[PDB]
DNA sequence: CAGATGCTGA
DNA sequence: TCAGCATCTG
């Protein structure tokens, strides 16, 4: 549901992103992120090549959105002055910096920033795993590594019986099982 | 009596000019340099004086307390480490005498307002050779700039070889010191010559041949890692400058050229390079065991292995096994030994007939052999009490006075110093090596009316010792004769910074700005440059152990709650910069399974949060002065239920919205078997449905 | 043959 | 996250 500008025709960012649907319209912010979330691209050799090019769009955006974002993508060998020029006006204004090294990075940042309106529960997928799945018995952060490792996905482990999760070694056959039995079995009633 | 405070005649008339100037004291190798930092801690031993060290070595501590409650002195010098509590140093501090403290702890009881300063004499620094680099080192010294009168600082150092590097001025090393003379005495000086001349014992140089068969092995071995080197070469024309002949591999300074070379590791990874760096390696470490140890080692325990290595799989490479057939028949022959033992036996035989010639009123001389290891000296222990051909038919079947002492270990001089003034030779062996001569040459000229000694020498012909030993010589000589030419050519702001943040080199290089350094005890945050703002810094490595865990939300969810604007800085590397992204997941997952992806949720979640990067740590300490150009100083005095419990962990759910999926459905595979269209009809929030489709389904890589 | 650290309970 | 207990491993 994001709303691309016209000024991004020729964008390679655009061609990266294939698991969320974009659209076109006059909007001011370069990238809608759904509500009051604006991303903006720049390249270091844009800001290079034109030094007053961010300063005047910083300037005319204003404060409508609550959280701006504003990534950056650098492509120099030497980031010493424009890194810390950008942090400089990051910092003097309401912005947020996000630093990329490929536009395949920038289409992730842009996905990743799209489906994140779930509740703050983060108190790399390894942690939010270990986090999602301690809340249940004989699963441990070593456990989790293992079958994260061992598995890749948890599609695999909830399709494989209980013979199949047997096999791993340092973590015995009873936790699976009880993992198993603790995981199939349903919590509501027939009705 | 064995520490002597009295020293030679050459050496009174340093002390008189560094007692009243400070200066910078350069040694010709360890010429005096032990012995001019015990005389000048002698001096300074007292409880009402108080000086610290700045670095030194455990090994010498112990020795150096042995040798001064030898001496009687009244009061003996303690040392602080971390074994005790923070309060229990206020005492030791303000006992006085010559305290022997660490360079880790020293800044942190300094920076912490606990030393009882205002009284302190001076420092002495000790091994100054390391204060090059921006290290820990230079932060006492640029601290310790805040006396006013009775300030002296003497550095001592006795490798002269460390400054004759590129990139390296020696004038950058003196103002980082607060030191204006400096010093020097070479072994080129006349006052030295002239002292030494009178005292200098009688050595013998032996020039041992080699078998005909050995000379064989090592032409083979040169020409095998000539071809190696050429075929490196000619695959990798960038490192050229590294390997520029075949002379330069054979030398010490290889391996550390190569590893500094080929920097970027994991940019020319190659299995030919490694292959070649392999082979290199090992016919470096097979030409130093041929020299070092016998040949029946060498084939029963090193050519042995190598062979199952190679045939196991690819370890060794299998270019080994067609090539160089002729060294299998020259180790396999070898049956024969090398002459060194041969030389070794007629010394000791011309010795043993020249003690029982001169056995008239004359006592015989105590003949001792010294070993490069352990593994040499338990050999020639083994060999005489045997036999030669004894020997090598025990180590064949096997797996198929006159006291001998190593030289290089972990052991620490002093004690084979101690070993050798004990007993008193006559006939003493050495392996060609500069410390054992210096040593020697020293023993001779402390005592004048001694006994004639006679130092035999042991060089091969074309061997790599020699070599080895005559480029340290000139390399050394070169080192001093450049040092010599160029000696002769010659409104304030402050930052709070947390105590456990000072092992970083942000603090050593924010004092040297100019901007002066305030800090206290805190419990959040790392760096605070204004009371609005509060910055904590975090590696390449501490951000994914503080995202996994958990504590960078706490405490950010504790910063936010007092402060203004809670920032944080990420120190990230130019050379080798994480992508942070997966390069096999990336087509099999909606953009998830990284750490940047919790970074943008946590970002998101706390919108006064700014992100901060800096390639080098210089960055942020300009970085650090630049946002304080207009910003006030801060001040210092404000510093059934199983289930239940798995869904409501899963992303995207609520109270409501978990009540009224448990009543649709009951098993949790129909769901994750299930696409989002009917979550989201059921719900009607499109959010909670796409982020559940990237939490259940996602790849790893 | 025998002792190591995450299951069990909240 | 804090008291008892057993799987596979040294």
């Amino acid at each position: 549901s994001i709303i691309v500008s016209p000024r991004q025709r020729g964008n390679p960012v655009l061609k990266f992103v294939r698991n969320v649907p974009w659209e076109f319209g006059d909007v001011i912010p370069d990238y809608v992120l759904g509500q009051s979330t604006c991303a903006l691209f720049l390249s270091l050799r844009y800001h290079n090549l034109h030094p007053d090019y961010i300063h005047g769009r910083l300037q005319s955006l204003g404060k409508n959105f609550a959280l701006r974002v504003l990534l950056v993508q650098v492509d120099v060998k030497d980031p010493q002055q424009a890194l810390k020029e950008l942090a400089k006006m990051c910092i003097l204004a309401d912005c947020t910096l996000i630093l990329a090294w490929s536009p395949e990075e920038a289409g992730r940042y842009l996905e990743t920033y799209k489906a994140y309106e779930q509740k703050p529960a983060d108190l790399d997928f390894v942690s939010r795993v270990t986090e999602c799945l301690t809340t249940v018995k004989s699963v441990n952060k070593t456990d989790s590594q293992t079958l994260l490792t061992t598995f890749g996905s948890l599609e695999q482990l909830i399709a494989a019986s209980r013979e199949d999760l047997a096999l791993c070694p340092g973590l015995g056959p009873q936790k699976a099982r009880r993992l198993f039995d603790v995981l199939h079995e349903p919590f509501l009633k027939v009705p | 009596r064995i520490a002597m405070a009295p020293l030679l005649e050459y050496e009174r008339q340093l002390v008189l000019e560094l007692l009243d100037t400070d200066g910078l004291v350069v040694c010709a190798r360890g010429l005096g340099a032990d012995r001019l930092l015990y005389h000048f801690l002698q001096l300074h031993c007292h409880p009402a004086c108080l000086v610290l060290v700045l670095n030194t070595q455990p090994a010498e501590e112990e020795y150096f307390i042995n040798q001064l409650k030898i001496e009687g002195v009244e009061h003996l010098p303690r040392r602080v480490t971390n074994e005790i509590t923070s309060n229990s140093r206020y005492e030791v501090y303000t006992q006085g005498g010559v305290i022997f403290a660490t360079s880790r702890i020293l800044v942190v009881d300094f920076l912490t307002d606990r030393i009882p300063s205002d009284l302190i004499t001076g420092i002495l620094v000790y091994r100054a050779h390391r204060i090059i680099e921006s290290c820990q080192e230079a932060f006492i010294l640029r601290l310790f700039r805040q006396k006013n009168k009775r300030g002296f600082i003497k550095a001592f150092t006795d490798n002269a070889v460390a400054f004759d590097t590129g990139f390296c001025h020696v004038e950058r090393v003196m103002r980082n010191l607060f030191v204006r003379k400096l010093y020097l005495w070479p072994r080129f000086h006349v006052a030295v010559n002239s002292f030494l001349e009178q005292h200098k014992p009688e050595v013998v140089e032996i020039h041992v041949s080699m078998t005909p068969t050995m000379l064989a092995i090592q032409t083979a071995i040169l020409d095998i890692l000539n071809a190696c080197l050429k075929e490196l070469k000619c695959h990798n024309p960038s490192l050229e400058v590294e390997d520029l002949s075949l002379e330069n591999a054979i030398g010490k300074p290889f391996d550390k050229t190569i590893r500094h070379y080929l920097d970027p590791l994991w940019h020319q990874l190659g299995a030919k390079t490694k292959s070649l760096v392999q082979d290199l390696k090992i016919l470096r470490t097979l030409l130093q065991y041929l020299s070092q140890y016998d040949c029946v080692t060498f084939l029963n325990l090193l050519e042995s292995l190598r062979a199952t290595e190679k045939a196991f799989g690819q370890n060794s490479g299998w270019l080994f096994l067609d090539s160089s057939t002729s060294m299998f028949i020259n180790a396999r022959a070898r049956l024969e030994s090398n002459p060194k033992w041969e030389a070794l036996t007629e010394v000791l035989k011309e010795i043993e007939a020249e003690n029982k010639e001169s056995e008239a009123l004359g006592g015989p001389g105590q003949v001792l052999i010294c070993a490069s290891d352990d593994r040499t000296c338990s050999q020639l222990r083994d060999y005489i009490t045997l036999g030669a051909e004894a020997f090598l038919l025990r180590l064949y079947r096997k797996t198929f006075l006159t006291i001998i002492h190593p030289l290089l270990g972990c052991s620490d001089p002093y004690a084979l110093t101690r070993v050798l003034h004990e007993v008193e030779p006559r006939y003493v062996v050495l392996y060609d090596a500069e410390l054992t001569f210096v040593r020697q040459l020293e023993i001779y000229r402390a005592s004048r009316p001694g006994k004639p000694l006679r130092v035999y020498f042991l060089i091969y012909g074309g061997s790599t010792e020699e070599q080895r030993y005559l480029t340290a010589l000139r390399k050394e000589k070169e080192a001093f004769e450049k040092l010599i030419r160029e000696k002769a050519s010659m409104t304030q702001q402050s930052i709070v910074v947390d105590m456990r943040e000072f092992r970083s080199e942000l603090p050593s290089l924010i004092h040297r700005r100019g901007i002066d350094i305030e800090p206290v005890t805190l419990e959040v945050g790392d760096y605070i440059l204004t009371p609005e703002m509060c910055v904590e810094r975090k590696s390449i490595s501490d951000l994914i152990g503080s995202l996994n865990n958990g504590r960078l939300y706490s405490q950010c969810i504790s910063m936010s709650r007092y402060y203004k604007r809670p920032v944080l800085l990420i120190e990230f590397d130019p050379s080798k910069p994480f992508s942070l992204t997966s390069r096999g997941a990336l087509f099999q997952e909606i953009s998830s399974n990284d750490i940047s992806s919790k970074l943008t949720l946590l970002t998101l979640h706390f919108p006064r949060l700014r992100i901060l990067w800096c390639p080098s740590p210089h960055a942020t300490a300009e970085l650090f002065e630049e946002l304080k150009q207009s910003k006030p100083q801060p001040d210092a005095a404000t510093a059934n239920p199983g289930p239940q419990d798995f869904l409501l962990k899963m992303p995207g759910v609520n109270a409501k919205n978990c009540r009224s999926l448990m009543h649709h459905v009951k098993n949790i595979a129909e769901l994750a078997a299930l696409s989002q269209d009917e979550l989201t009809s059921i719900l009607g929030n499109a959010a909670n449905a796409k982020q559940l489709y990237d939490f259940i389904h996602t790849s790893f890589a």
